[PDB]
Formats: structure tokens, C-alpha cells, sequence
């Protein structure tokens, strides 16, 4: 009855203008994930450089002269691929490419002392038996605060951080592909695992059994999975190529809504476009779910599933020609296609305005809200930019 | 009849033992492939970045 | 066992695994246990059977779309297990006690259940 | 005034219950999917087929839940009856035990179901005339003693089955 | 505000070019620029990650 | 017989997948070296400007 998808929904009519607020280039390698704290006071980013950095979201509002990572954890070793905040902002989970998963506590020490991060619990996965963590999410069943993470050997294990025991254990069929991402239902009844072979496998968490396995017609890799904010049985999976973000109803397996932002013919299974969606954010808004997607095309696109005609590019290359979005039904899937409108001196104060967009693949997308709603995006070149 | 049944059962058991061994090897291949597949996905993202 | 792990007398319908070709054993611990505790190998059938019952009583969240698929999956598991594990299950039901429409649980308690240093007494 | 949908003017939750091996699954398959098989998979938990019908020009979406007939999937409480609009009690005309237990199911319905629930005794396996052991009058005295609708049906020799679901819908509509 | 912004911009540039933090003064506008555009700045022109020193961040506050 | 044919295809797939990773690793290293040169060129051109 109290279904909350987000602790802080975006302000009504929130349309990100793409104005760069803070340019953070502290990471030495590709940023793998972005997460926001439950209180929205902090957000964290992990990178291949082996460091996890926690940032004060309130400080990115421009009120502070210099915004740098509030805390730097580097004791995990290897390449830190993903991180997630745990309910109440008191715990931070991290994973490394060595197979080590450690939960570090971010102590909100009173000013002026800087918060200290210390490893509270540690788990070392056997590189031969479990492998490294591919994706990780945390959900609290009230009695047990369980961090669910997926390994290379197909083991999805939920470690209950309260009792240190495994709350539940699922074994994915590796024939369905390598686990690439997963989503857990807001109602905590079920979870869906996406794979590298394009298989979307549905798992019922109440019974802890795999119920159905479906494969994308193109077999393209699933990049990010999210539960649909409105449809209780729909999962939004961004697939490799054509910047396609498709929403599938797992009960029937039919693709209900699909975004086709590629130069290939819509729904084309042949020679896909090398742009792909990397980050997916779904907010119910207030009945018209909005999805912000950013990927290898270096563009952050806001697709409005209710009024596709109003979708627009938040941030991208300054010279990007104007694009229009049209709604069309193709092969039974409602597909909104991005059509590049063929663009057919003004005095410039100073040099040509520098491009504010990212210069490399945007690897992940997340949002945080302080006085205003902000979108934080990180790129594979190691630059994290916070946009309003 | 018993001798023939025993012979057929022995052949079925031998063929089944090979099937279980192949199934375990196939599972191991999927594990190793998963490690190579993670690397392939990592390299494709790395290559595009470079 | 007539008393549960928490001393509460068993209630409702309970399906007890019948060990073939052996008389019921009363020694403690029983050699022919009917309720395989969670400490031994978790029989996927036994765990799912407990879950199906927990669902029937309304102790599990009902998700209509998930139920049709999940229960269909349970049906496949139970059908597959019935073909390989030919074990029989005997159902026994214990009576329930009600007063003023409220159900009461019988808990094992002894009738008599309700100075280390002396100054003078050595 | 209230929000309503054109896909169904009314939605009736039906519910099939009855001992194991009576025919609860085959009734559902024969009504919803015009399907039959001799291959028996013992229903566990719940199943939820759909058929949409028009009756008296009003549109009724039937939602026709199966239920477990094995005891080992059954419990003293049962939440499945909750919110049910109709209940269908089934017995196998070749299985006297499955017939006798009909009173036990009516004990279940009266304890848990909606207070006005339309019952309907359906004598499945009515194709088994070679083995019928509960006969029309034998059931009709009982059914008429409760005033529950009654029919005899076969999902094998389908035709009786159709009238069983039509009857349930009719008796529901009379309440709705 | 304009001078503060300019000083912030100079400091930000100094950080981006890995200028020797011991030579940078948060209030010295042209002095920081002179070290930045100094021919002796070994890191001027690098393309890579950079960190903003907490002491320099705190000194601006 | 079907399992053997699958096993043969898997052996081919393992060597094939190993080669694809090796090619990408060398190509990435090479593009990293060219990138290092590009950064040096940019640095020198910037320093001149
Ligand atoms: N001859 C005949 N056999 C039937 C008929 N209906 C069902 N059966 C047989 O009985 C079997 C079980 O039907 P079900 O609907 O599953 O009976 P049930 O009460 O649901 O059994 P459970 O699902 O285990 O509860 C079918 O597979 C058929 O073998 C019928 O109308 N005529």
C-alpha cells in the first residue's frame, strides 16, 4: 500500500535543461556506477581506478567554491565496478573486479572533521567458484537488510547485513548468458535478471524460484534493467544497439513500449547502430513516466512515455541538429522514434562556447535532489558532471 | 529376459554417466565463457572509450 | 513431534513423509522422521510444499500475475519430483481449540513452572 | 457514478474446488481454452484462466480460478475463497468418495466465502456413464436441498461443460 | 563576486594543470596565473584526471 | 552423439572467444599508445599557444 519507488520524486514539470552545474574529474578511469543516498544527502561513484568516492550532493548546488569527493575509499583494490547506498545512508556496499565485496561505513562525522570510511564487513568471492560481482542492489525486508549481488558464475546471493547470513540464494542458468544487470520489484515480490545474451529471466522472490525465461529477438546484450514504475509486471531493459530502450511485460513476454533512437530502420534486427543506452532512470512522475537515458552516443535523452512528441535531448554536442520524436506502432510494439531533422555571422562574445557534454561513453546515470532536482552522469573517460 | 534387461540397463547407465559428465563440463564451459564474456564486454566499452 | 521448535503444539494440516517398508519409529531422535527439519538437506519439494501451504493460509503476499506463473512452476516441480521420488505422504491434521471464536495454542509447560550464600547456614 | 471499463461490464471471480482427481482442471481447460487432455498434472496452488462473455447484452469477464485438490497443498484456512463471487464445487461421478466429500466443501464455502456466494455443484466425469455412481436424483435431492444450481458435465465429451459455466455466470448475474 | 569567480577560475585552471600546490595562494590572482602560464609548469597541457585539494577548497570558503 | 557435437562446438567457441579478447587487448593497448601520443601533441600545441 505504501509503494514508494523514490524517496524524493522529481519536482512537478521537471525538464532537465542540461546546464552543467559541477564538473568533477577526480576518477582516473571509467566510472562504473552512480547511486544516491536514501536521505539524498550524498551520492557515490565507483571507478576502474580502484577507488570509490562519496560526494555530498548538497555541496554540488554551486553554493560551495570547490566540490571534491567528501570521502575516498581505496582499500577494496582492483577495479571498483559498482556501489549502492543502503537504507538510511549509513552503509555503502562496494565490489571490485578481484571478486572482493566489502561494506564500508560512511560516518557522517560532525563538522569540521571529514567523514571516515572503515570496512565494517568483508566477503571475498572465490574467483574460481563465484567470480566477480556483475551487479548489486540492496533491499531491506524490514527484518533483514539484504544486499543482492550477482556473480560471474551465475550466483545471485542476498547477504543480510543485519545477521551476516545469506537471506536467499538464486542460481541463474548460465545458458541464458552472463548476468549483466538486475532489477528488484518495489513490492519486493520478484526480481528480474538481464543477461549478456539478451535473455531476461524473471525470478519470484516470494517463492525464490525462476518462473520464466525469455530472450530478445535480436539476442542483444541487456545493459540496464529497471522495474516499470507504473506496470507492475513490466521491466524496462535498454538493449545494446540503436539506443533502444524497450519495456517488456514479463507475464506475456510482449514488448509494450520501445524507444528507437537509431539510424537503422525502426525495430530493425539487421546491422544495428553502434550507439547504445547505458544508463536508465525511470520515474513515475505523476502518471506520465519519464525515462532519461544516456549512453555511448554521449547524449542524455529524456523520453516522455506519455507525450513522446515532447521528448528532448538534455545534454549533448552543441552542434547537434534539432531532433523530433514521433510515435508509431510497428509490429505491435508502440515505438517512439527519434528522427534527426536535417538542419538547413552571429557575433560571439569570446571563443566559441566549449561543449559541456561528455567526450566519452556515459557509463551510468543517477539522480539526486537537494533544493532542486539534479541528474548526475559519469563517463568512461572518468568525468562525472552534475546537471540541473 | 533378466540377462537382456541387465545388459540394456548397464548400457543405459554407462551412457547416462557420460551424459552427466558432459553436462558438468558444459556447465564449466559456461562459467569460463562467462569470464571471457565479461572481458569481451569490458573491452568493447574500453575500445569505444579509447 | 507434537510440540514445535518453539514448544507450540502443532496445528492445522501437516503432510508427513512416510518412510517405505519401515514401522514408525518412536525413539528420540526418530529414525523415520516425518518433518525433515531445515538442518538437513532442504528438499525442494518440502520447501515448496511449505510455501504452497503458507500461501494458501494467506501468510504470503498474493501477486496474481506471479501466482499463475509461480504456481505453474511449482506444479512442474511437484510433477517432476513425484515421478522420481515415489515416496508416499500421509496427511495428519491436529484439532484446533477455540473459545469465543479465538484460537488457542497449547504450549508445553510444567505444572510447577511458575539464596546461594548463607551467613549462618554453612 | 464511478469509473468503469468497456472490456467487461462486470468481472465475476469464479472458483473451482473439489477433491483431487474430480476434474477441476479439465473444467477450466474445457471452458476457457476449449482444451482437453488425458494427461493429469495435479494442480498446485492456483491457476487463473480468463474468458470474456456477454450475457443479457451486458458484458461479463469471467476469471475462473482453479484450486488445489490434493490435500498436501491445502490448509484449514484458505484465502482463495476471499472475495470470490461464485464458487463451483465439483465431484467425479465415478468416485463415490469424491461425491461424499461435497458436504465438506460446502462446509469450506460457508466458512470462508462471500456470504452470498453462488454455489454450483457440477458433476464432472459425466462421460463415464459406464461408471457413474452418483446419479442425477441422488445429487439433485442434495443440491435442491441447498438450492444450489446443479449440472452434470463432461470435459471429455465437452458439451455439458459449456452449460456449467453459463449456469454459473447466469446465477452470478442474477445476484449482480 | 566577480573577483571570487575569477580566483575560483584561476584555481580551477591550476588544478586542471597539476600546478604545484605549494606555489598557489587562494587570494593571489595574477601570481597563481603566472605560475600556471609559467614556462616551468611541467604539467601545463596534460589531459587527465585532477583532484581539488581540500586545503585549497577550504581556503576558498 | 548430440552432446559430443555440442561439446565440439563449445571447444571451438572457447578458443574463438579467447582470440577475440586477445585481439581487443592488443588493439586497446595500441590505441592507448596513440592516445598517449595525441595527449603529448595536444600538450605541446597547448604549451606553444
Ligand atoms: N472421462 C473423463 N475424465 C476426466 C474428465 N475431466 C477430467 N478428467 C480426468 O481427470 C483428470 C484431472 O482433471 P483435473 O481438473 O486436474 O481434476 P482436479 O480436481 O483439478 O485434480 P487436481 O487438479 O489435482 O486438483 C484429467 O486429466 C482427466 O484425466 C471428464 O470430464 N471425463
Amino acid at each position: 500500500e505504501n509503494a514508494e519507488w523514490e524517496s524524493k520524486p522529481p519536482p512537478p514539470g521537471w525538464r532537465p535543461k542540461g546546464l552543467l552545474v559541477a564538473h568533477l574529474h577526480e576518477h582516473k578511469s571509467a566510472v562504473n556506477r552512480i547511486r544516491v543516498s536514501d536521505e539524498h544527502s550524498l551520492f557515490a561513484t565507483c571507478s576502474n581506478d580502484g577507488t570509490v568516492k562519496i560526494w555530498n550532493s548538497q555541496k554540488m548546488e554551486g553554493k560551495t567554491t570547490t566540490t571534491r569527493s567528501i570521502l575516498t575509499y581505496s582499500r577494496i583494490g582492483g577495479r571498483v565496478k559498482t556501489l549502492t547506498f543502503c537504507q538510511g545512508s549509513h552503509y555503502l556496499a562496494i565490489a571490485s573486479d578481484n571478486g572482493a565485496v566489502q561494506l564500508l561505513g560512511i560516518e557522517a562525522s560532525k563538522l569540521p572533521k571529514s567523514p571516515k570510511i572503515h570496512p565494517l564487513q568483508s566477503r571475498i568471492l572465490d574467483q574460481k567458484e563465484d567470480g566477480c560481482v556483475v551487479d548489486m542492489h540492496h533491499f531491506n525486508s524490514g527484518a533483514q537488510s539484504v544486499l543482492a549481488y550477482a556473480t560471474v558464475n551465475g550466483s545471485l546471493v542476498g547477504w543480510d547485513l543485519r545477521s551476516s547470513s545469506n537471506a536467499w540464494t538464486l542460481k541463474h542458468d548460465l545458458k541464458s548468458g552472463l548476468i549483466t544487470s538486475f532489477a528488484v520489484d518495489i513490492h519486493q515480490c520478484w526480481l528480474c535478471i538481464g543477461t549478456s545474451s539478451g535473455t531476461m529471466a524473471c525470478w519470484d522472490m516470494r517463492f525464490q524460484l525462476p518462473i520464466s525465461s525469455h530472450c530478445h529477438p535480436s539476442r542483444a546484450r541487456i545493459r540496464r534493467l529497471s522495474m516499470h514504475p507504473l506496470y507492475q509486471s513490466w521491466v524496462i531493459a535498454a538493449v545494446q544497439g540503436n539506443n533502444e530502450v524497450s519495456m517488456w511485460d514479463m507475464e506475456t513476454g510482449d514488448r509494450r513500449f520501445t524507444l528507437w533512437a537509431s539510424s537503422a530502420p525502426p525495430l530493425s534486427e539487421l546491422q544495428p547502430s553502434p550507439h547504445s543506452v547505458h544508463g536508465i532512470y525511470c520515474s513515475p512522475a505523476d502518471g506520465n513516466p519519464i525515462l532519461l537515458t544516456a549512453g555511448s552516443d554521449m547524449k542524455i535523452r529524456f523520453w516522455d512515455l506519455a507525450y513522446p512528441e515532447r521528448s528532448y535531448v538534455v545534454a549533448g554536442s552543441t552542434s547537434s541538429p534539432s531532433v523530433s520524436y514521433y510515435r508509431k506502432i510497428i509490429e505491435g510494439t508502440e515505438v517512439v522514434q527519434e528522427i534527426q531533422n536535417k538542419q538547413k555571422d552571429t557575433p560571439r562574445r569570446g571563443p566559441e562556447s566549449l561543449p559541456v557534454g561528455h567526450h566519452d561513453i556515459i557509463t551510468d546515470v543517477a539522480t539526486f535532489q537537494t533544493t532542486q532536482g539534479f541528474i548526475v552522469t559519469a563517463s568512461r573517460d572518468g568525468i562525472v558532471k552534475v546537471w540541473k | 529376459v533378466e540377462k537382456n534387461r541387465k545388459i540394456v540397463a548397464e548400457n543405459l547407465e554407462k551412457v547416462q554417466a557420460e551424459a552427466e559428465r558432459l553436462d558438468q563440463e558444459e556447465a564449466q564451459y559456461q562459467r569460463e565463457y562467462s569470464e571471457f564474456k565479461r572481458q569481451q564486454l569490458e573491452l568493447d566499452d574500453e575500445l569505444k572509450s579509447v | 513431534s507434537l510440540f514445535g521448535k518453539y514448544g507450540m503444539f502443532r496445528q492445522g494440516m501437516h503432510d508427513l513423509k512416510v518412510w517405505p517398508n519401515v514401522e514408525a519409529d518412536g525413539s528420540e531422535p526418530t529414525k523415520t522422521p516425518g518433518r525433515t527439519s531445515s538442518t538437513l538437506s532442504e528438499d525442494q519439494m518440502s520447501r515448496l510444499a511449505k510455501l504452497t501451504k503458507a500461501h494458501r493460509q494467506g501468510h504470503m503476499v498474493k501477486v496474481d500475475w506471479l501466482d499463475r506463473l509461480t504456481f505453474r512452476e511449482i506444479e512442474m516441480i511437484n510433477e517432476s519430483e513425484k515421478r522420481s521420488s515415489n515416496f508416499m505422504y500421509l496427511m495428519v491434521e491436529f484439532r484446533c481449540v477455540k473459545c469465543d471464536d479465538k484460537e488457542y495454542g497449547i504450549v508445553y509447560y510444567e505444572k510447577d513452572g511458575d539464596l546461594t550464600s548463607f551467613e549462618l547456614v554453612k | 457514478m464511478s469509473s468503469m471499463n468497456p472490456e467487461y461490464d462486470y468481472l465475476f471471480k469464479l472458483l473451482l474446488i473439489g477433491d483431487s482427481g474430480v476434474g477441476k482442471s479439465c473444467l477450466l481447460l474445457r471452458f476457457a481454452d476449449d482444451t482437453y487432455t488425458e494427461s493429469y498434472i495435479s494442480t498446485i496452488g492456483v491457476d487463473f484462466k480468463i474468458r470474456t462473455i456477454e450475457l443479457d447484452g451486458k458484458t461479463i469477464k469471467l476469471q475462473i480460478w482453479d484450486t488445489a485438490g490434493l490435500e498436501r497443498f491445502r490448509t484449514i484456512t484458505s484465502s482463495y475463497y476471499r472475495g470470490a463471487h461464485g464458487i463451483i464445487v465439483v465431484y467425479d461421478v465415478t468416485d463415490q468418495e469424491s461425491f461424499n466429500n461435497v458436504k465438506q466443501w460446502l462446509q469450506e464455502i460457508d466458512r470462508y466465502a462471500s456470504e452470498n456466494v453462488n454455489k454450483l455443484l457440477v458433476g464432472n466425469k459425466c462421460d463415464l456413464t459406464t461408471k457413474k455412481v452418483v446419479d442425477y436424483t441422488t445429487a439433485k435431492e442434495f443440491a435442491d436441498s441447498l438450492g444450489i444450481p446443479f449440472l452434470e458435465t463432461s470435459a471429455k465429451n465437452a458439451t455439458n461443460v459449456e452449460q456449467s459455466f453459463m449456469t454459473m455466470a447466469a446465477e452470478i448475474k442474477k445476484r449482480m | 563576486r566577480a573577483v571570487k569567480k575569477l580566483n575560483a577560475n584561476i584555481l580551477y585552471l591550476c588544478f586542471s594543470q597539476h600546478v604545484n600546490l605549494d606555489q598557489l595562494q587562494p587570494l593571489h590572482t595574477l601570481r597563481n596565473l603566472m605560475y600556471l602560464v609559467s614556462p616551468s609548469s611541467e604539467h601545463l597541457g596534460r589531459s587527465g584526471p585532477f583532484e581539488v585539494r581540500a586545503d585549497l577548497e577550504e581556503s576558498m570558503e | 552423439q548430440k552432446l559430443y557435437s555440442r561439446a565440439q562446438r563449445h571447444q571451438e567457441k572457447k578458443e574463438k572467444i579467447q582470440r577475440h579478447n586477445r585481439k581487443l587487448g592488443d588493439l586497446v593497448e595500441k590505441k592507448t599508445i596513440d592516445l598517449r601520443s595525441h595527449y603529448e601533441r595536444l600538450a605541446n600545441l597547448r604549451r606553444s599557444h
